[PDB]
């Protein structure tokens, strides 16, 4: 969603607040059920989430902010809450990754910043699942 | 086996459970589950603290052999 600002956040939006939001938090909020059913406790189920670094920084992506934003609330619970034993967060982040804006990417490269490829952010998102990470998902 | 006794017996379910117990906090593996339903197989999982505390737990079992006195200390699990 793209030209959404706030005088224009309805449907569309709180619609996507839910693909992105509360429906990822009741997919781990649901597998944990199924976990502990079972007993599962030493297979813990690593969560990917992507985040950004655009909070409210870009102009007007709609409720996109609040809702990728309200995502590092949750480390905040994997000490709290119960579900630690059955889900390990990992945070990530959208980088700059071109596909899906992309004929500014060449501009902002030359600030000395990295854009990624698809194939190319694949493979860090993808070191992330490296068997070195995940004990250390699994501590913290 | 006996599972029918384990429903009725007081006396007994206090054996299984402070059993499996047990082994589902040092081997994370009940018996419990395994007679009222025998599997194929079984794969461990060595999840996270507990996970890891468990699987050091499977790697510190040692298969002594007689060769010529020498109590040769060799490992019980070598995929471990």
């Amino acid at each position: 969603e793209q030209g959404i600002e706030l005088e224009h956040i309805d449907s569309k939006s709180e619609f996507a607040h839910r693909i992105m939001l509360t429906n990822i938090l009741r997919m781990m909020g649901c597998v944990k059920k199924q976990k502990s059913a079972r007993g599962i406790e030493t297979r813990p189920a690593q969560v990917i989430l992507p985040m950004s670094p655009n909070h409210g920084t870009f102009g007007g992506d709609g409720m996109y902010s609040e809702s990728k934003l309200s995502l590092e609330t949750l480390f905040n619970r994997w000490h709290s809450e119960s579900w630690a034993n059955q889900l390990t967060v990992c945070g990530a982040i959208i980088g700059w990754t071109r596909g899906t804006n992309n004929i500014i990417a060449e501009g902002i490269e030359k600030m000395g910043v990295r854009t990624f490829s698809q194939k190319e952010m694949a493979f860090n998102l993808l070191g992330l699942l490296t068997p070195e990470v995940v004990e250390l998902c699994q501590k913290s | 086996m006996g599972m029918d006794l384990y429903k009725t017996s007081k006396a007994a379910q206090d054996v299984w459970n402070r059993a499996d117990n047990h082994f589902k906090d040092t081997y994370g593996f009940s018996i419990l589950d395994i007679v009222i339903n025998n599997p194929v197989n079984l794969t461990i999982h060595f999840g996270g603290e507990k996970g890891k505390r468990i699987r050091e737990n499977y790697s510190a079992m040692i298969f002594e052999t007689i060769v010529d006195g020498k109590l040769k200390t060799e490992k019980i699990f070598k995929e471990i």
